[PDB]
């Protein structure tokens, strides 16, 4: 009495997605529940069914006519519908209350980034001392950031910022280090890099 | 051949104190339980009439009926108050379902007044039929703000029924297949005219309810012949009788001539 | 309301252990307690159908639970588990269909020796002049630094006010040498604006970090700082380079 | 007050006097619910008698069979009485032997 789901999918934003789930040992008295979970917050119902497709106002659920596999579709995804995504089987009867979750999909939503422009910028401290921060920005979507073979230089992951009353989105991660040999030129691996990514003057005045 | 699960209730409230719910349940033919007044649960009259349910479930079954019967006449009282009804009640429901291996399974749930429909239930909710009073739509308003019931009830005819119609021919596929073969004899009864006498077919002892009988001229198949009802026997077999107005010299020399399902080719022929 | 569980976030000591709470609003039989560590599933400790019964889930073991009432169903901790620092979520349970529903959670972190608490150390970097000139945008980075645990929350302040768009700060904090069990932590934000906006020397930017550590009432004995639960704050002011 | 019974009778297997059989009774196609039916022998009521649980058609009308064993004689009469709400006296409708 149990499901299966990809562990991961990735859809870009202001489109509709479809999150697939296998259970071929249902029967005809069990429940079909989806939820969700955003990161650092509690989970949330979404819909459920049974027997017949069915509609809200943001998802749809829809049955295989053979019952042993089903799809939840968000019908217009954007940047918050990042998430978990738990699909769940109920007993009707309602017998056994293990009500035990999966693992579930997780979904990453892109932005969708009208003029790329990778450049990776140096940022002094605030008159406070010589402290250095690496910025990469302005890149696709598509790339994605790993981290350093050192131990002593840290990196984030990416960051979607959204500045609105201009109508722009933009990718950013940040890069930091104590060590003596650490300059933005090598801050990130040259593998995660496009071949025409900007690096400016280090001269900085 | 196709076996429907029919569930039928019948609740008759006399008076303000007087009231009793019996009810039953057929699968084709032939019963599979029985519900009475007097019981506490619904009796099953096969050695198959649990289908392929555990125990466990089938008691919580029984737990939900025996909440329905007591909050249905509790609601069907207080509808009586509020809406100014007269207490010479009668209500009957019957609601079931029919599995397609073609995928296309049959719900149904309808509910009667006074041996006229008032209402049934259709998606997710209940609707009134066009010929309904009035006051109907206003009880229709109140069912509808239950939403455990509507939910429930949508469990039973979209879930639970499909899957006991399939466990029940698997457990009683045998005594469904069964054949019983019929037995004929003859006398005479109400004759018509002077003249005219009237002989009569009687065939009893049938299973497969289908069943042909009809008079003829040795082959030469009359329409004078004019069949009744199919009646049941105490056996769950069937009894029909077969009747034909001649007069008494076009009557030397005809038969009565049977076809069922249970005897192979031959058919019984009963000469004068 | 629905579900509350408090507070947000609770840190206490190994062996000065805890029972935590979770009480209900509206009506419902059934309670359920999960668990959850970063980027793993939901895991089930205890579950408890009705009052004056409960029944063991599959992570039960060194935890135990008690349902004297319907509005509450607490949680101890004290029976020695293996990883006591973890997010813990509250359910509940009605009627067919048998939707379930959760609390805001609640987050525990017990470090796994002594009062090894730091607060963080905020430092804003102010954009640079390369990108001024290349995107018309400039862009301030805040750096929190060597703090534990990671009980932070961190905002935006432009003249005295609040802001989020433009804003960007990492999902998850960073640990600084991932060898320790305890150890310290750092957190990264953004906010952008317009070149004119920046070129502007009468706005003024403040990166604001809220930091959540041990209790004055707790015994402490060091030529530091108590590290209480303070906000550590850094700012910069705008310039036409 | 609404829909009348209809009252119908016969054997089991062919009647031979002194070789066990059934006598049944069924009636059906009538509305309300509430009815008494009587198997006679010879006029009196008989007691040792049986019935099917009451069900109904799918025009909503009732029906009911009431059944006991008996051994046919040349010298015993029987019959079917009911009695429902729309009847004014009570009905006896007779078993045809010949
Ligand atoms: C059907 C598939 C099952 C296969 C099994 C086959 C064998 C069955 C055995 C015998 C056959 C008998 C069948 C009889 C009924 C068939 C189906 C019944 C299903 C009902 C269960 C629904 C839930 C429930 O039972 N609803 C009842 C109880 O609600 P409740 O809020 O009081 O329950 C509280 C529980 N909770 C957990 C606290 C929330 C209830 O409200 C009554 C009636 C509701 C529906 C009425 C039906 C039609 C209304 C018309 C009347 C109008 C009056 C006019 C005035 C003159
Ligand atoms: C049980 O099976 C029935 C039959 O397929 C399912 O009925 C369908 O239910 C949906 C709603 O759940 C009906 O459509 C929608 O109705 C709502 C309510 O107004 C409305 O918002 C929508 O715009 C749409 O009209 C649908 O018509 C209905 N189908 C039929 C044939 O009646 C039911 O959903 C199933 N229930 C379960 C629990 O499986
Ligand atoms: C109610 O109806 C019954 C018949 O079922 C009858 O015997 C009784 O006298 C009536 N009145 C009361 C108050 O029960
Ligand atoms: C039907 O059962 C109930 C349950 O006790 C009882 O009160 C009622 O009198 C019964 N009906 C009849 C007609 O006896
Ligand atoms: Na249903």
């Amino acid at each position: 009495a149990k499901t299966t789901q990809p562990n991961s999918m990735e859809s870009n934003e202001e489109e509709p997605v479809h999150l697939p789930c296998n259970h071929s040992t249902i029967s005809g008295t069990d429940y079909i529940h989806w939820y969700r979970q955003l990161p650092s917050q509690g989970p949330e119902y979404v819909i459920h069914g049974l027997t017949s497709n069915v509609n809200n106002r943001m998802a749809s659920l829809a049955i295989a006519e053979d019952r042993k596999s089903s799809t939840l579709i968000l019908h217009r995804a954007t940047l918050r519908d990042a998430a978990v995504y738990y699909c769940i089987l109920r007993d009707g009867w309602g017998g056994t209350y293990k009500y035990i979750f999966g693992t579930g999909t997780r979904l990453k939503v892109l932005a969708n980034i009208q003029n790329p422009d990778p450049a990776v910028y140096q940022l002094r401290d605030s008159k406070s001392s010589d402290k250095s921060v690496c910025l990469f920005t302005d890149f696709d979507s598509q790339t994605n950031v790993s981290q350093s073979k050192d131990s002593d230089v840290y990196i984030t992951d990416k960051c979607v910022l959204d500045m609105r009353s201009m109508d722009f989105k933009s990718n950013s991660a940040v890069a930091w280090s104590n060590k003596s040999d650490f300059a933005c030129a090598n801050a990130f691996n040259n593998s995660i890099i496009p071949e025409d990514t900007f690096f400016p003057s280090p001269e900085s005045s | 051949r196709l076996f429907p699960l029919r569930c039928l209730q019948i609740s008759s409230f006399a008076n303000s104190s007087w009231t009793r719910t019996d009810g039953l349940a057929w699968l084709g033919e032939l019963q599979t339980h029985s519900w009475s007044n007097d019981s506490d649960t619904v009796r099953s009259l096969k050695p198959w009439s649990q289908g392929t349910f555990s125990d466990q479930q089938w008691e919580t079954l029984q737990h939900i009926f025996r909440v329905y019967r007591s909050s249905f006449t509790r609601d069907v009282k207080e509808f009586a108050k509020m809406l100014r009804l007269s207490y010479p009640l009668e209500l009957q429901v019957s609601a079931g379902c029919e599995v397609h291996p073609g995928n296309a399974s049959n719900n149904f749930f309808h509910v009667a007044f006074q041996g006229k429909d008032i209402l049934s239930f259709q998606g997710t909710s209940w609707e009134p039929t066009q010929e309904a009073p009035l006051w109907v739509n206003l009880a229709i308003q109140v069912l509808n703000q239950d939403k455990w019931t509507r939910e429930t009830v949508q469990w039973l005819l979209n879930g639970t029924c499909p899957q006991f119609v399939s466990g029940l021919l698997e457990s009683g596929k045998s005594e469904l297949k069964k054949q019983v073969k019929p037995k004929a004899w003859l006398s005479r009864g109400p004759s018509p005219g002077p003249g005219r006498l009237l002989l009569v077919c009687h065939v009893s002892g049938f299973y497969p309810k289908p069943v042909w009988v009809k008079w003829m001229r040795g082959e030469q198949e009359q329409q004078g012949t004019q069949p009744g009802d199919i009646l049941p026997n105490a056996d769950e077999t069937w009894y029909l009788r077969a009747t034909l107005d001649v007069v008494a010299g076009e009557a030397a020399g005809l038969s009565c001539r049977v076809k069922h399902s249970s005897l192979e080719g031959q058919d019984i022929v009963l000469y004068w | 309301g629905g579900i509350t569980q408090s507070p947000k976030y609770l840190f206490r000591k190994e062996g000065q252990n805890v029972t935590l709470s979770c009480e209900q609003n509206l009506n419902h039989d059934a309670m359920y307690w999960y668990r959850q560590d970063p980027g793993q599933g939901l895991r089930l400790i205890y579950y408890s159908q009705i009052v004056n019964d409960f029944q063991k889930g599959d992570i039960a073991e060194g935890y135990s639970v008690s349902r004297e009432k319907k509005e509450s169903f607490p949680l101890t901790v004290t029976s020695a588990q293996k990883n006591p620092t973890a997010f813990y979520l509250c359910a509940t349970s009605v009627g067919r269909p048998y939707e379930q529903y959760f609390g805001p959670g609640t987050r525990l972190t017990v470090t796994e020796d002594l009062k090894n608490v730091f607060p963080p150390e905020v430092a804003v970097f102010e954009p640079s002049e390369a990108e001024i000139s290349h995107t018309q945008k400039a862009t301030l980075v805040c750096l929190a630094t060597g703090f534990y645990p990671d009980h932070v929350e961190l905002s935006w302040w432009v003249n005295g006010k609040e802001v989020h768009s433009g804003v960007c700060t990492d999902p998850q904090p960073l640990k600084e040498q991932p060898a320790l069990n305890d150890s310290r932590y750092a957190l990264s934000s953004r906010l952008r604006v317009s070149a004119t906006f920046w070129q502007n020397p009468r706005n003024h930017f403040r990166c604001q970090v809220q930091f959540y550590g041990l209790s004055e009432n707790d015994e402490w004995t060091q030529d530091r700082a108590k590290p209480v639960t303070q906000i550590v704050s850094a700012e910069a002011w705008g310039r036409a380079d | 007050i609404q829909r009348t019974p209809k009252i119908q009778v016969y054997s089991r297997h062919p009647a031979e006097n002194g070789k066990s059989n059934f006598l049944n009774c069924y009636v059906s196609g009538f509305h309300p619910s509430d009815i008494e039916v009587d198997l006679l022998k010879n006029g009196e009521r008989i007691e040792k008698v049986e019935h099917s649980d009451l069900s109904f058609s799918k025009d909503w009308s009732f029906y009911l069979l009431y059944y006991t064993e008996f051994t046919p004689t040349e010298k015993d009469e029987y019959a079917c009485r009911v009695n429902h709400v729309t009847l004014s006296q009570p009905k006896i409708v007779k078993w045809d032997r010949d």
